[PDB]
């Protein structure tokens, strides 16, 4: 009985209140960054598609922090709008000291950081918030990485968090693409794994979200794809399957 | 008593629920380092990169200031943790200070920081042992181990981690009265205890030397494949 | 709270010395009370380090004694790199792979199938820090 | 069911209002009752000041407490809970006339102590005031008005209301008699009151055995009357 | 058990005492709001639980900005204080950021005001949830803020007693075409459809936010719908 | 039972636990006995005098440290000490702040204030003693007021707190508090202690008056009827 | 009692009285219970120097401070002894003994055998004896020696206070 | 019954302090002597690993020229008084303008560990003996983790540590010379550390009044160790 | 039992047991006494020993030059209020260079006793206190103890062995009031040898003596400062 409180040595030196936050992950929502060089892309499916969902968010699982920097969140909500929130200020207080746009692992470190520290004190609590980042920066350009609710982190060509994330890094195994990782065999992966790893059947693309980075313009550029292009992209994946028919 | 706290002895003078750390450390990466002739070497295995993972932000070793380094055995966050205090803290105390910063120092600083994070309530103390190796005490390099119970000591060749169980006998099995000459013989006693690691081929062994006047020099993948090779040899010729 | 009184019933079973001899054993020995593993009573403490090269040899070739082996799969490859397995991790591979090779109808062990036998086995323990 | 009640921040599986229920039963551990009336523009509180003892100064043992000139207040419950959230209530309109300077409506008095409550509601550091307030004042062109506000946080205006042991029943002789359409003169509300305390009480109206307090637009300071006051208005029922 | 904490984690990685506050949420009150090309309709029914209650003195529908409405399910007191602390962070906002605040905004910093009682065991959260609507360039908004801190954007939603009832209820009507006028027909609807016992104008109160504004509806103008409702 | 271990915890029905066993711990304490008179007040108190390591007399239990406030305790009595100070404190402050006494419904009021915010809070408790204000102000005579250290505080021409709580009002009843001088309800309150278990379990025994009124100035005087015994022999009278 | 007074008269003892003679235990409010039920059954039935047959009886128990005072006052116990870690006359005694109990080189020097022994038992110079017999097995030799007997003392010494 | 130190035992006893008592044993054994030539400290040295550094168990230390330390229990919660008793002679350096006694310093040293049980933290696993030349002579102090202290002609701490001291009472006088009482102390370690001794396990210092110098008696201690 | 914590909390009986265990550790051995005269006021603590190599351990302090206190237990909180009563008196010198009276400083001691005894986090005194001094209304004899009470006393005596002690006190307290300085002493040495264990007769080494008066000082008195007060003790018939 050694998860009854935060910060408690068990006799296998294993603190399972810090695993209970690793395993608060088992039914967020999922989201992947695919393999992507020259460019980088954050991708997830909705959980709260509905008939009368507004949608007014326009990004309920991609978030933009900077300018150049966007993250995707899987976890509780709320620690989520407040962590996603504290990058942006982390982002801006960086930027009125050092007059510089912040690297991306410095900034991955510097937030699970506080994250350590919520899991170190009681009378505290871990945020159950997994994400993953891209972003351009002057130290290595084009980034991506993974960052879990107890501070540990790490860099990543692709990756993948929340349901289903078994058959998501299978894939990426299997459709790895090492040096090869244009944008646009990212977004071809992505066709097929959006269905796939999504628990659905025949996908509908407003359940997903999709958001890439790449240096198209020199000062760098941030895109998010609407339902139709989303769409169009779901349907090359159905020909693409509707042409591998020739052999099921 | 009992092990439901840190702050409590037991009704035998034992501080089971602080003791928890050796298995803490026990369970992370493996790690080894030694003070050579006058360079310190050390090296790190258990990447095991999965594929699309890396080990460039994985960071077993850091390098604090251009003559003090660590080897983080345990869990990473409270090893980045420690990266973040003591860097910050030897480069300020250095930039600031009338009095330059050495391994010894910040081995001092972190065992009191660790000793202090015991002396209260409800703050986890970090659950992390680590190697930290300097260039400069008064000139001479120097190696200590630190314990997330706070106490730390100096050591002539140590291994942490997983790499922390075997080693303690393999270094007295065959440690010379010769301090490993030059940089030849510390590599070779660092490849001879890394061996202790899965494979002991250079496949996922790396390592780093310290030269005792330059800053931390890294065994990169275009050349970690000699020192293999050299340890290799070295335990097929003695065969 | 009897598995204390137990405990004094179990030192009073060994020493009240008799033909009959008792074995104690478990993988968790480094947190017992010295009152329980006191040297100079209890005799002698036997180790099993992890399973060597030679061992893990004779342990698959023992565990794969049975089933229809193939050329192919030499079990070198399974047994000689690394502090890699438990004998019954060996087992357990040796019945895996030739479920493997059933579901598959390959009635001749073959290479691949203790492949994925091992692929699948050896993450089922859990992590660390 | 245990457990999830044993401090006043834990909700229940249910959300329910345990540790309020808990508080509103140490209300009615204070065995008295009251009850209050509204009018045309007259309003009337009342309490069951049911003599404990000849040695007690009958004019200290009131529950009746004038806060402020114009504001009426009658309380029920927990004694010393009692006296500390009425004097909290004085300082609330000694800091409205300090601040604002204007009138504090027995509407925004009663709001505010209700929200109080539940800010003790909130935090496990304070136990709410285990009692129940009555608050009567005059308005703009309204006549008067009655407010009740309790632990619960709870805040409402009330055309009549009662509290304590016969709260039930006596908020159904209400519920009864004002439940029409009628000539609520200041007569008629004594009436009313009086009808109210002697359908729960069942002895006789003794001129010494409650208290009764007034508030009218005609003469907006509050009143509490005495015993032969009281007689002189008891009379009016026995008729 | 874990409820008896709010800063402790479940094995199953979740936070107990966070849904006993949503079923607070779920005994409490029913409320109703749904958005029309005009503007944005909230409404609540309301109780004489005693027939004693000051009937137009105590409300439930609060304007937070003239052009923001908001209406609750959940506990009044905690409602009340929350919707304090809503004003004065709105009006400050209005104030320091040169900018009636935009509805998306005010809902995600009182979400965060939520969230602040989500951490520490000294503090409990509020049990309500709120309904939120408002006009900004042209365009109306409609939004759900709960008791974890969480938040939703609705074209039509219900909660409170009855609340499964309410959705499907404004699944079988709603359109995104809607006349505000038709949409109170169907918000008081709902309302009717949500509480036992005969209902009058009285027992029903109703906030609008049109492009000109929020405002809440007079019993004289809710008495308009209360007749001739089916 | 069980509710209980939290004075800021409500039972789930009656009234606060953590405040009676407070209540019962005033059971166990010697008596303590006040009665007014036309100018003021008179206290008397009963106390063991342990055995004769104690020095013949001494840590009396009556105080007079203020103008006009008299004071007697009953229950726990350093606690009473402690609490004393608080009715000493406000005293001066109010006549400092505001120029001229304050009434004593006031000052039973904010006194017994800090005793019942500390259960409030659970990580304190209130008092384990109750007190008893008597005093004398010019604009509204003499007065005398009863304060439990659950809260409970109310005004009263006579009264008694401690292991006779409920007997000793027989023989308050039978006094004219209104009409009778300070003077003989001295004496009336030495023989009614006396009356009520003088020493008839705490056999080493030893009695204290007080005498507070305008004739001493509304000051507080702890009466020494040592000297020439007339309240003694007076209580002595009862005995046969 | 019935049995051991059909006998010729019987002397009887008792272990871990503790256990036995501990007085009751309400707060439990029930658990492993039956102690409440049998335990006074000695303690109360019972009989000390005055009310006892013709039986002789002895308790013994590692725990004093939880026993009952009906066993601790008479009717139950006629007297009360105490012990501690053998000294060291007491340590060189206990090989003394220990002597007969094997075939040894007996030319050891228990003197030093029992200071070398801090604080310990006797039960444990028992179990050092018959370690010493250990010695002799492991290294299959007919006899035991000084050797044997210093090393199987170490054997509690080193590794049981390492 | 003892979650904290907040409250004692049914018999008035704290289930903390006891506790202390025996983690007095959890280190190696510890002897300190006072004679009027001086005062003497020993620790058993015996190593973990001989390939750490020999000297880094600094369980004999000098806290200043006239006035040395030695510990039982943790060697981390014994760092923190250590580093107290070395910081106070700076502080009266600092403040004073002249030196320090040990009377004092041990004070201090008992008020800091005196914290835990009437702050507004822990209390700490470690017995001190400190032995100094101070302006009053030679003076040994003793104190254990309860923070009060006595004087001391001698002391023993650590494992083995009431043996040592029941058999030194056979042995001991207030007053003769250190090196006799170094003598005597010596033929005790040598059953009390682990079985032979060496600067593995064995580790001495000494400070006298002709002698404010240059505490740490090691490798020239050499021949009593060979003496023995 | 679940009443036996916090200072807080009250057991159903309506008591706080915690402090009847504070006031039993107090009760845990060998003797001290106390007692004063008309002239003069003395404490008495005998200073227990370790071993044939470790110093008897002092239980008396000097608190100001007219009052002294001493000790029963490992003095945690003892010396701690003895060096608060030392300031006390500094600052009673500070603003009217006034040794100030002793009742009226124990009073003082006595609310700070009681202040722990309401609140969390702070556990009760594990100590009781003795006190001789003298002012410009008298000497006095003052104890305290755990349950924050202060009692002015002609004799007083704490901890085990000690009834015999007290005994003798209760019977010559006929006499404790007008001795003079060694008579006085003497009363009190005579109660302490009361308390010999069966083994033993008092010896300087342990016997240890606090004194003040009308015109001295509070002064401590060991060994053979003692031994001119241990003159005229009981003597041993039977």
């Amino acid at each position: 009985r050694y998860d009854s409180r935060t910060t408690i040595f068990s006799p296998e030196g294993r603190l399972y209140q810090v695993e209970y936050a690793m395993e608060a992950i088992g039914h967020a929502g999922t989201c992947l960054g695919i393999l992507a060089n020259d460019g980088v892309l954050l991708a997830a499916e909705r959980r709260n598609i509905h008939k009368l969902l507004d949608e007014v968010f326009f990004s309920e699982k991609i978030y933009k922090l900077n300018e150049d920097m966007a993250c995707s969140v899987a976890g509780i909500t709320s620690d989520a709008n407040v962590l996603t929130n504290e990058l942006r200020l982390i982002a801006q207080r960086y930027l009125l000291q050092y007059q510089e746009p912040i690297p991306c692992e410095q900034l991955v470190t510097a937030l699970c950081d506080i994250k350590q520290a919520y899991t170190q004190f009681g009378g505290k609590r871990p945020f159950g918030v997994s994400l993953l980042y891209i972003g351009w920066d002057k130290h290595y350009g084009f980034q991506l990485y993974q960052s879990d609710p107890s501070g540990n982190y790490g860099g990543w060509k692709a990756t993948c968090i929340g349901n289903n994330s078994a058959a998501a890094v299978s894939m990426l195994k299997q459709d790895y693409k090492e040096g090869e990782m244009t944008l646009k065999s990212a977004l071809a992966l992505a066709i097929k794994v959006l269905n796939k790893t999504m628990d659905v059947s025949k996908l509908s693309a407003e359940k997903v979200e999709i958001a890439t980075l790449t240096r198209e313009n020199g000062k760098t550029v941030i895109r998010v794809l609407k339902q139709k292009e989303v769409e169009q992209l779901i349907k090359k994946h159905e020909e693409e399957e509707a042409k591998a028919e020739r052999e099921k | 008593s009992y092990d439901r706290a840190i702050t409590v002895f037991s009704p035998d003078g034992h501080l089971f629920q602080v003791e928890y750390a050796q298995e803490a450390v026990k369970k992370g990466s493996t790690a080894v380092g030694v003070r050579g002739r006058d360079i310190v070497v050390l090296g790190v295995e258990k990447k095991s990169v999965a594929k699309l993972q890396d080990e460039r932000t994985v960071r077993k070793i850091c390098a604090l200031d251009d003559n003090v380094c660590m080897a983080f055995a345990g869990l990473t966050a409270d090893a980045r943790i420690v990266i973040n205090r003591a860097r910050v803290e030897c480069q300020s105390h250095r930039l600031t200070v009338e009095d330059p910063v050495t391994v010894e120092y910040i081995t001092r600083y972190i065992a009191s920081l660790k000793q202090r994070y015991t002396q209260s309530n409800g703050r986890r103390p970090f659950g992390i042992s680590a190697l930290i190796v300097g260039f400069d005490f008064d000139g001479t390099p120097r190696l200590y181990q630190t314990d997330p119970s706070g106490t730390y000591h100096a050591w002539k060749a140590n291994a942490i981690g997983r790499g922390a169980k075997s080693v303690r006998e393999f270094l007295e099995k065959n440690y010379t009265d010769e301090a490993i000459e030059t940089d030849d013989l510390t590599i070779k006693l660092v490849i001879k205890a890394l061996l202790e690691v899965v494979q002991s081929g250079g496949k996922n062994i790396e390592l780093a030397v310290m030269r005792r006047d330059q800053s931390l020099k890294i065994l990169n993948p275009e050349e970690i494949e000699k020192y293999v090779a050299e340890i290799e040899k070295e335990k097929e010729e003695n065969e | 709270r009897e598995i204390q009184r137990t405990m004094l019933e179990l030192l009073n079973q060994l020493d009240g010395r008799g033909d009959v001899k008792v074995i104690m054993a478990t993988n968790r020995i480094e947190t017992l009370d010295p009152a329980l593993i006191r040297p100079g009573r209890i005799d002698r403490k036997i180790e099993f380090p992890l399973p060597d090269e030679k061992t893990k040899k004779r342990i698959f070739q023992i565990h794969t004694s049975r089933m229809t082996l193939a050329d192919d799969v030499t079990l070198d490859d399974l047994i000689m790199a690394k502090d890699d397995l438990s004998g019954a991790d060996i087992k357990a591979i040796c019945t895996e792979a030739g479920l493997m090779a059933l579901r598959e109808r390959r009635m001749k062990v073959t290479n691949e199938d203790f492949k994925k036998s091992k692929e699948n086995v050896l993450y089922k323990k859990q992590e660390g820090t | 069911s245990a457990g999830f009640d044993r401090h006043i921040t834990i909700f229940s599986p249910e959300g329910r209002l345990y540790q309020v229920e808990y508080a509103f039963k140490a209300i009615n551990q204070g065995g008295l009752t009251s009850v209050a009336v509204r009018g045309k523009d007259c309003a009337v509180i009342v309490t069951q000041k049911k003599v404990p003892d000849k040695l007690l100064d009958s004019s200290t043992v009131t529950h009746l407490f004038k806060i402020t000139e114009n504001i009426g207040c009658v309380m029920t419950g927990m004694t010393a809970d009692s006296r500390s959230q009425v004097q909290r209530a004085r300082y609330e309109a000694a800091n409205w006339k300090y601040k604002y300077g204007y009138e504090i409506p027995v509407d925004m008095l009663c709001k505010r102590i209700a929200d109080i409550s539940q800010v003790y509601t909130q935090n496990a550091e304070m136990r709410p005031l285990g009692c129940c307030m009555i608050l009567i004042g005059i308005d703009e062109e309204q006549g008067p008005q009655v407010y009740k506000c309790d632990p619960a946080g709870y805040y409402c205006g009330f055309k009549a209301t009662a509290a304590g042991v016969k709260q039930t029943e006596s908020t159904s002789f209400l519920e009864k008699k004002v439940k029409k359409k009628f000539d609520w003169t200041f007569e008629q509300t004594v009436e009313t009151a009086i009808t109210c305390l002697s359908t729960v009480l069942s002895i006789d109206f003794k001129p010494s055995e409650i208290e009764v307090g007034v508030v009218t637009v005609e003469n907006p300071k509050f009143r509490i009357l005495t015993e032969a006051e009281i007689d002189a208005h008891l009379v009016a029922l026995a008729e | 058990g874990y409820s008896f904490s709010l800063t402790t984690f479940s094995p199953s990685g979740k936070l107990v005492q966070i849904e006993y506050a949503l079923a607070a949420v779920a005994g409490g009150a029913p409320s109703v709001g749904i958005k029309a090309a005009n503007g944005v309709v909230l409404a609540t029914e309301k109780k004489q639980k005693s027939i004693l209650y000051d009937e137009r003195s105590v409300h439930k529908v609060e304007p937070i900005t003239k052009h923001i409405g908001l209406v609750y399910s959940g506990m009044g007191p905690d409602y009340r204080v929350l919707v304090h602390r809503a004003r004065k962070l709105a009006q400050q906002y209005y104030l320091v950021y040169q900018e009636p605040i935009p509805t998306a905004q005010l809902v995600q910093r009182v979400a965060s005001v939520m969230q602040e009682y989500t951490q520490s065991g000294g503090v409990r959260p509020f049990g309500v949830s709120l309904l939120i609507c408002g006009w900004n360039e042209g365009r109306p908004y409609l939004f759900q803020s709960d008791p974890s801190g969480a938040y939703f954007a609705w074209k039509a939603t219900a909660h409170g007693k009855n609340y499964v009832n309410g959705k499907t209820f404004l699944e079988h009507h709603y359109n995104e075409d809607l006349e505000l006028e038709d949409a109170i027909h169907t918000a008081i609807l709902t309302l009717k459809e949500s509480f036992e016992g005969q209902m009058t104008e009285d027992n029903i109160e109703v906030g609008i936010c049109n492009e000109a504004g929020f405002r809440r509806l007079t019993p004289t103008e809710v008495k308009d719908y209360l007749a001739a409702i089916a | 039972t069980g509710y209980d271990l939290s004075a800021s915890t409500f039972s789930p029905d009656g009234r606060v636990f953590q405040v009676e066993y407070a209540m019962k711990a005033v059971e166990n304490s010697s008596t303590a006995i006040g009665i007014r008179c036309k100018d003021g007040v008179v206290f008397g108190v009963e106390k063991l005098v342990l055995s004769k390591l104690y020095e013949e007399g001494s840590n009396k239990r009556l105080f007079n440290v203020d103008r006009h406030v008299g004071m007697a305790v009953a229950g726990l009595l350093a606690d009473a000490r402690s609490l004393a100070d608080i009715a000493r404190e406000e005293a001066s402050n109010f006549r400092s702040n505001f120029g001229y006494n304050i009434p004593l419904k006031h000052l039973a009021d904010r006194v017994a204030m800090y005793v019942h915010a500390y259960t409030l809070y659970s990580a304190v408790r209130p008092f384990g003693c109750s007190f008893m204000l008597g005093s004398y102000s010019v604009n509204d005579g003499a007065q005398l007021y009863m304060i439990d250290p659950s809260g409970v505080s109310y005004g009263y021409w006579g009264c008694a707190i401690g292991k006779a709580r409920q007997a000793a009002k027989t023989e308050i009843e039978k006094l004219q508090m209104k009409e009778m001088t300070c003077r003989d309800i001295v004496k009336e309150v030495a023989k009614i202690i006396y009356i009520v278990h003088d020493e008839v379990k705490d056999k080493a025994f030893e009695l204290e008056l007080s005498w507070v009124g305008e004739l001493t100035n509304g000051r507080h005087e702890i009466v020494p009827k040592d000297i020439r015994e007339e309240a003694e022999k007076y209580a002595k009278e009862s005995l046969k | 009692f019935e049995m051991a007074r059909t006998k010729k008269a019987c002397l009887i003892f008792f272990d871990e009285i503790d256990a036995i003679g501990g007085a009751r235990f309400d707060d439990g409010a029930g658990g492993d219970n039956e102690v409440q039920r049998t335990m006074l059954e000695l303690i109360n039935q019972l009989d000390g120097f005055d009310p006892r047959g013709n039986i002789k009886v002895l308790m013994a128990t590692n725990r004093p401070d939880t026993l009952d005072p009906a066993l601790m006052r008479p009717g139950r116990l006629d007297r009360k002894i105490e012990f501690s870690l053998p000294d060291l006359e007491g340590r060189t005694h206990i090989f003394k003994i220990h002597a007969r109990s094997m075939s040894v080189e007996r030319d050891i020097r228990f003197e030093l055998l029992a200071r070398l022994c801090p604080n310990s038992t006797g039960a444990e110079i028992r179990s050092v004896c018959t370690e010493a017999g250990m010695f002799a097995i492991r290294a299959r030799r007919k006899i035991a020696t000084e050797k044997d007997f210093l090393e199987a003392v170490n054997k509690v010494i080193k590794s049981y206070a390492k | 019954y003892d979650r904290g130190v907040n409250t004692f035992s049914p018999e008035g006893r704290l289930f903390q302090v006891e506790y202390a008592i025996e983690a007095i044993k959890l280190g190696s054994t510890a002897i300190g002597i006072q004679t009027s030539e001086g005062v003497c400290l020993a620790v058993e040295k015996r190593i973990t690993s001989p390939l750490m550094e020999p000297s880094s168990i600094e369980k004999i230390v000098e806290i200043d020229a006239h006035i040395g330390c030695a510990m039982s229990g943790l060697i981390a919660d014994a760092k923190t008084l250590i580093d107290k008793a070395r910081v106070e002679t700076q502080n009266h350096w600092f403040t004073y303008n002249e030196t320090m006694t040990v009377e004092s310093v041990t004070q201090a040293v008992s008020n800091l560990a005196l914290q835990f049980g009437e702050e507004d933290s822990r209390p700490f696993g470690v017995a001190l003996l400190f032995g100094g030349v101070d302006e009053k002579g030679p003076q040994l102090f003793h104190m254990d983790p309860s923070g009060t202290f006595v004087q001391c002609d001698a002391r023993a701490i650590g494992s083995a540590s009431e043996g040592a001291q029941s058999s030194l009472q056979e042995v001991y006088h207030k007053s003769m010379t250190l090196k006799e009482a170094i003598k005597s102390s010596l033929i005790i370690l040598k059953q009390v550390m682990e079985e032979k001794l060496n600067a593995t396990n064995i580790e001495l210092a000494t400070v006298q009044p002709g002698q404010n110098f240059h505490m740490f008696t090691k490798e020239e201690l050499e021949e009593v160790i060979k003496d023995i | 039992n679940q009443y036996d914590n916090d200072v807080t909390v009250w057991s159903p009986q309506g008591r706080i047991h915690q402090i009847e265990y504070a006031m039993e550790a107090v009760k845990q051995g060998s003797a001290t006494v106390g007692l004063k005269s008309k002239t003069h006021a003395v404490l008495v603590a005998l200073k227990r020993a370790q071993s044939e190599l470790a110093a008897h351990q002092k239980k008396i302090l000097h608190v100001d030059n007219h009052i002294g206190i001493s000790i029963a237990g490992l003095t945690a909180d003892a010396r701690l209020l003895c060096n608060f009563m030392r300031q006390e008196c500094l600052d009673s010198r500070f603003v009217f260079d006034r040794p100030l009276p002793v009742s009226r400083l124990v009073s003082l001691i006595g609310s700070k006793t009681q202040i722990p005894t309401q609140r969390y986090g702070r556990r009760p005194y594990g100590v009781g206190l003795l006190i001789a001094g003298y002012d410009d209304m008298g000497p006095h004899i003052f104890q305290t103890c755990p349950s924050a009470n202060y009692f002015d006393c002609r004799a007083m005596s704490i901890g085990a062995r000690s009834q015999s002690a007290r005994t003798y006190l209760e019977r010559h307290m006929s006499e404790f009031m007008e001795c003079n300085l060694n008579e006085l002493v003497k009363h009190g040495l005579r109660a302490l040898r009361e308390t010999l264990p069966a083994e033993q007769d008092l010896t300087t080494k342990n016997v240890s003596i606090g004194i003040v008066g009308k015109d001295l000082e509070f002064t401590i008195y060991d060994d053979d400062d003692v031994s001119p007060f241990l003159e005229g003790l009981e003597e041993r018939p039977q």
